[PDB]
């Protein structure tokens, strides 16, 4: 909850999105493999490793192309960011990266 | 008694459950029902099976595996789908719009739910049935894995000529259970924007273009069984 609404903060400053919009949430099980950077899944021993992924979605962030995201790898947290209106993996946080 | 499963007359019929795995689906249903009586479970009672009420064993085509519910309120009993109150979530949206590129008399519906395919025969099974409300996954271990495996194996051995969308490494992790000599198996990435990313290393094609619904009608074409008209979604 505490960082869903961190996440939420970041997104809706970074973006200029309504603060007051509600958000909702889709939790998908996936290996780090087709989820994450190549060369960050083999580094970081990650590879053939379910991550517990949770992708949000509301009406502005439909409207903006943006799906913001928190990745976990059981109970460690892996990854905090977006995919942008380009289809693209941006990260707030990666583990164990400086400036991803 | 039988009607204790919640299941529908044909399907109890087809699964022909031993009395033994009868009493281990009655006692897995009675956990249920306890939780409930302390904490939120998704979805309601009488939607784990709301699979076997919207259509027959006989009328299954197409068979697409889901994980656990949705954990916020927006499950309804089938994989993927959604109320045509709530707004569509994103693996939903990109099967939507997979579908809008693939098949051409489709057009994206305003909601997401996705029981006019249950209708025409479209098993949206989850493997996991249930779900606490907020705590994605935290049914993993209660044991609904036997039943959805049996349902899978079920249709796999006393049905044939079917259409299995694995997507996932979740729901590939039950390709062995399916036939791949009496069904056909289509095994693409989660539909999940978050799989759909270029500089990965997935060992399975991309969701998108991955066409495995138009694959799947012309497959049960094929085999002389009626498609599925994936466009009626409202």
């Amino acid at each position: 909850m505490t960082l869903e609404l961190q996440l939420k903060h970041y997104i809706t400053n970074l973006f200029n999105l309504p603060k007051d919009e509600k958000w909702e949430c889709e939790s998908i099980e996936e290996i780090a493999d087709d989820i994450l950077p190549d060369q960050y899944v083999r580094l970081g021993a990650l590879s053939n490793k379910i991550l517990q992924t949770y992708t949000y979605y509301s009406d502005t962030l439909h409207e903006s192309n943006i799906y913001p995201f928190i990745l976990y790898y059981q109970k460690q947290l892996i990854a905090i960011g977006y995919i942008d209106e380009n289809h693209d993996m941006d990260f707030l946080y990666l583990h164990n990266t400086i400036m991803p | 008694d039988d009607r204790d499963l919640l299941l529908a007359p044909k399907w109890i019929s087809f699964l022909s459950l031993s009395s033994f795995l009868k009493q281990k689906l009655l006692s897995l249903l009675r956990q249920i029902r306890e939780l409930r009586l302390t904490t939120t479970v998704y979805p309601p009672q009488d939607k784990l099976m709301w699979w076997s009420h919207c259509c027959d064993p006989e009328d299954i085509k197409v068979v697409i595996l889901g994980q656990d519910p949705y954990h916020k309120g927006q499950a309804t009993g089938l994989a993927f789908s959604v109320d045509p109150q709530c707004q569509v979530p994103p693996s939903l949206r990109s099967i939507f719009r997979e579908l809008e590129a693939s098949v051409p008399n489709f057009s994206t519906p305003s909601h997401g739910c996705l029981d006019s395919w249950a209708r025409q025969g479209v098993l949206l099974l989850n493997t996991v049935l249930t779900v606490e409300k907020g705590r994605a996954g935290s049914h993993e271990g209660l044991g609904w894995d036997w039943f959805t495996s049996f349902i899978i194996s079920s249709i796999s051995s006393k049905l044939e000529h079917c259409v299995f969308l694995l997507w996932g490494r979740k729901a590939i992790d039950r390709t062995p259970l399916i036939n791949a000599q009496k069904h056909l198996v289509l095994t693409a990435q989660h539909p999940s924007p978050l799989a759909s990313l270029g500089g990965r290393h997935s060992r399975w094609p991309r969701f998108q273009g991955c066409n495995h619904f138009n694959l799947a009608n012309d497959y049960l074409t094929r085999h002389r069984r009626e498609t599925v008209d994936w466009g009626l979604l409202e």
